């Protein structure tokens, strides 16, 4: 009897291109109040 | 400055002699494993008769054409079949009986 | 009772053998102590050194620049003391330094010698002498320390290899005789001797007129009855040249007894088993060492080499794998794995460890031999040539390496450009069958025929059983038929078959021409009935055996 | 009474209250001349590997072997521990040794077949946890690996089949459940999922990996 890696989940591709274009909403909203 | 003062790590004098980063490869050598890499398809077919040679006879002729299928019903090969469900007992013997035993019509 | 009180002193002596030498920086005998110690049967630190304050900071200053491999800065800061305990210190470092320079020098060339078989390293040897005739003891007196019999040690080693034998082994006496317990010493005074009568000429010497200084050394142990390296000395150097065994037996139970623990003895014991070609008993011997020092890269080349004759790669690869896991620097560890590798037929691979293998140590002769015998399998003749060659340059006395090259020729049609080779193979070991059948076979390809009857006679007698004799036989016979005398080869042609009775029916392949023959020349006889039981005894060999002699046994029943 | 009450404790099984099954060894060990037998060492392996404690396993392990080279209570065990080691060369030692001893015993082809999957042959010794399953009926661990053969690469249509055969012919144990639940979220299909995993939790309270699934 042996057991096998238990599940685990890492950071997707959707959630990390929902960061990529929030993150380019606040690197590009602040420059036009400058 | 300090460098051979630390002794926290693999140093040139650990080594009994200093000259032998000369060759400093052999260490990158993936010795060749035992068994099948000696064939260098063939390789498993080999290994497996090798250990496939720990049999007895009966045994053997039981699984000379031996399959399982995935449900855990059984196909056995007689040199007629005794497709049958494994986990129950009686149908191992049942194969036992027509490899060794003597079955005859008589007309 | 004397056995205790003797282990009691063997503890404390030993306590004191590894903690100067190991004090003093040299390994040789040191790495030896601890591990006698160790394997001693079960039954406050001690220190002593008679050095200044102001000289003893420069001792610290020379013990950790020698091990940091420093060796020239530490006879820089050394140059001015005059102790004679750092005064071996200077010019071990001194040595030690040019022996690894020497070393870094010389990697690309694989042999060492001079062909027709020192002012730097001169420059040493004055200095020993200057100072130990400045120096107001001089040996020979009871109030001698251990620096000085330790000073004498370099002088005997730095004169040997100089090749100025007959010198060194005077020192070597002389640092013995002053403090015993020095086994890099004992190795050094080994390596010098060369024959087996010099060892019984040197044993005598240390009976009779030799005696250690019983100041030096603790009581109830100068005896040379009750020593211990004295005993080492006995199993080593009479075995390890193979010379006549003497006072052998009675020491070698004795030192069981005292270390049942030791590896080393334990080795050197499954190594006898291995030397007399008692292979089942070693493998038992050395399966011990396994499994009680896993992790000992000094005598299992011996393993290995067992267990290529044994087969069993399966177990030869557990080897290899666990070899070489441990450090691929050693010298065996680069011929365990070559033997593995030679075992599943690949040479092209093989080939190329055992040449690393004798890189590292140049003093493993046996790999030469090894070395050549894959390329014969290469079907590379000429480059095998040569190597088997290599091996007797480096000792003439090298049995496998003559035989090695006679074969090599012998594989090819210079069956007689071999009979050289093989001769002087004969003088090596005049004591074995394998040998002797060789030369009558190339005597019998060269046509001496008459020089080949008497070479297999001779094999006759060195074969331990009768039935290695059967193949001999029948070829001998079929010499005798060629010298034109039938009624010769009758005589051995009789003991041929007979040995088939006597081995309870063995029916082997070269009494089954043995019977036909027989068979054929009794029916020219007129015998028939004599010629009838021979077709019959020899129905149970080959196809066309069969029937020749089924014929002969209707043509001899028709007569009958 | 006591020393019989220790005894059987020691078979009991394991994810519940180790702590007392350990205190009831260790008073069975200095108090009585049983101090390293074979059971009280097999349930301390047992413990160590259950709580991957796989260095005392293994040592554990030797110190019991090279009593008795041949202790079939203990082999699955060892056997498990070596591969997660991934130690190929001694679990090939044992291989050799255990076949040609016991050709006949499901253990030795388990050990092999596992050697090859120490090696990622998993194609190969498909058919080698066949032969130990066959060999011997009531073997959890030839019809698990069997099934993680299934599963590891493709064809996976079928590794349902196989541990619902696994669930059905082995009940009792959480693992099965575990593993069809486990293998119907892989397939993204989820409500079986749950079902198969509250299942296993109802069959073992305690454990990290069906918690953790």
């Amino acid at each position: 009897m042996i057991r096998r890696a238990p599940t685990t989940l890492q950071l997707s591709h959707d959630d990390v291109t929902s960061l990529i274009d929030d993150l380019n909403e606040q690197k590009l909203k602040q420059q036009l109040n400058i | 400055s300090s460098s051979s003062y630390r002794d926290s790590y693999f140093q040139y004098r650990h080594l009994p002699a200093p000259h032998h980063i000369l060759y400093a490869e052999w260490n990158q050598d993936i010795l060749a494993l035992p068994d099948e890499v000696a064939n260098i398809m063939t390789s498993e077919q080999n290994s497996n008769r090798y250990w496939n040679s720990f049999h007895d006879e009966d045994d053997w002729n039981l699984f000379n054409g031996m399959e399982l299928e995935s449900n855990g019903v059984v196909t056995f090969a007689g040199q007629e079949t005794i497709t049958g469900s494994i986990f129950d007992r009686r149908i191992t013997q049942l194969a036992y009986a027509r490899n060794n035993g003597w079955h005859e019509l008589a007309l | 009772d004397s056995q205790d009180k003797i282990i009691h002193d063997i503890r404390i002596q030993l306590r004191k053998a590894a903690t100067e030498l190991s004090r003093w920086k040299l390994y040789g005998s040191s790495k030896w102590a601890a591990e006698a110690l160790a394997g001693l049967a079960e039954a406050i630190p001690q220190n002593g050194f008679g050095l200044s304050e102001t000289e003893y900071d420069l001792y610290l200053l020379g013990s950790t620049l020698f091990d940091a491999k420093e060796f020239d800065r530490c006879v820089f800061f050394l140059k001015d003391v005059t102790n004679p305990y750092l005064k071996f210190l200077k010019l071990y470092s001194k040595f030690l330094s040019w022996d690894k320079k020497s070393q870094e020098s010389m990697e690309n060339i694989l042999t060492t010698g001079k062909f027709t078989d020192q002012s730097n390293i001169s420059s040493i040897l004055k200095e020993i002498n200057t100072f130990l005739e400045s120096y107001e003891i001089k040996i020979d007196d009871d109030e001698a320390d251990l620096g000085l019999a330790l000073l004498y040690y370099l002088r005997g080693v730095i004169l040997k290899q100089e090749k100025n034998i007959s010198k060194a082994m005077s020192s070597f006496l002389k640092s013995l005789s002053c403090y015993s317990f020095n086994w890099s010493c004992w190795l050094e005074l080994m390596d010098c001797l060369q024959k087996v009568d010099d060892a019984l000429l040197l044993n005598n010497y240390l009976y009779q007129n030799f005696q250690f200084k019983f100041s030096e050394n603790l009581g109830s142990q100068r005896t040379i009855e009750f020593n211990i390296m004295i005993k080492f000395f006995k199993l080593k150097v009479f075995e390890e040249l193979n010379g006549q065994l003497e006072d052998y037996f009675e020491d070698l139970e004795f030192l069981l007894q005292v270390f049942p623990n030791f590896t080393f003895l334990k080795a050197y014991n499954a190594t006898i088993s291995y030397n007399n070609l008692d292979y089942v008993t070693a493998e038992s011997r050395f399966d011990d060492i396994v499994k009680q020092d896993p992790y000992r890269l000094n005598d299992l080349e011996t393993y290995s080499n067992i267990l290529y004759v044994m087969q069993k790669n399966s177990k030869l690869a557990y080897l290899a794998q666990f070899v070489s896991q441990i450090d691929r620097f050693r010298p065996e560890t680069c011929c365990i794995i070559a033997n593995y590798y030679s075992a599943r037929q690949e040479h092209e691979k093989s080939i190329m460890y055992f040449r690393r293998a004798l890189t590292l140590d140049k003093k493993t002769t046996n790999a030469w031999t090894l070395m050549g015998h894959e390329f014969v399998e290469l079907s590379n003749s000429h480059a095998a040539i040569e190597c088997y060659r290599r091996a007797v340059d480096i000792c003439p006395r090298d049995f496998k390496a003559w035989f090695g090259l006679g074969q090599a020729y012998a594989l090819l049609d210079m069956h007689l450009y071999s009979l050289y080779y093989f001769q002087k193979a004969c003088t090596l070991k005049p004591w074995d069958r394998r040998i002797w059948q060789v030369l009558g076979e190339c005597y019998s390809k060269t046509g001496n025929k008459v020089e080949a009857i008497k070479c297999y006679k001779r094999s006759i007698k060195a074969s331990q059983t009768v039935d290695q004799n059967t193949s001999i036989y029948y070829r001998l016979a079929q010499l005798y038929e060629e010298l034109e005398d039938l009624q010769e080869c009758k005589k051995f042609m009789m003991k041929c078959v007979d040995v088939e009775e006597l081995l309870e029916g063995i029916v082997t392949d070269e009494t089954v021409k043995a019977r036909l023959w027989l068979a054929i020349f009794e029916i020219k006889a007129g015998n028939y009935q004599l010629a009838y039981d021979y077709a019959m005894g020899v129905s149970s060999g080959t196809s066309q055996e069969i029937e020749e002699a089924r014929m002969l046994a209707r043509e001899c029943r028709r007569h009958m | 009474k006591e020393i019989m009450k220790n005894l059987y404790k020691i078979n009991l099984s394991k994810y519940i209250n180790t702590e007392d099954i350990t205190k009831s060894n260790e008073i069975l060990a200095k108090d009585y001349k049983l101090a390293d037998n074979v059971d009280v060492v097999r349930s301390k392996v047992d413990i160590c590997y259950t709580q991957c404690k796989f260095n005392e396993c293994l040592e554990l392990c030797e110190t019991v072997l090279e009593n008795d080279e041949f202790n079939t209570n203990i082999l699955p065990a060892y056997i498990g521990c070596l591969y997660e080691l991934s130690n190929k060369n001694k679990l090939f030692l044992l291989s050799h040794r255990l076949a040609e001893t016991f050709p006949k015993s499901a253990i030795t082809w388990f050990s092999v077949a596992t050697y090859y999957m120490s090696l990622d042959r998993i194609s190969e010794a498909q058919k080698y946890y066949s032969k130990s399953s066959i060999l011997d009926p009531s073997f959890a661990a030839a019809w698990l690996g069997f099934a993680h053969t299934y599963a590891l690469e493709g064809e996976q249509d079928q590794a349902l089949t196989a541990y619902s055969t696994a669930s059905r012919f082995f009940p009792g144990m959480h693992l099965p459940k575990l593993f069809l639940g486990m293998q119907f979220m892989a397939m993204n299909s989820l409500n079986l999922a749950e079902s198969y995993f509250v299942l296993a939790y109802d069959i073992c309270p305690n454990d990290p990996l069906v918690l953790n699934e």
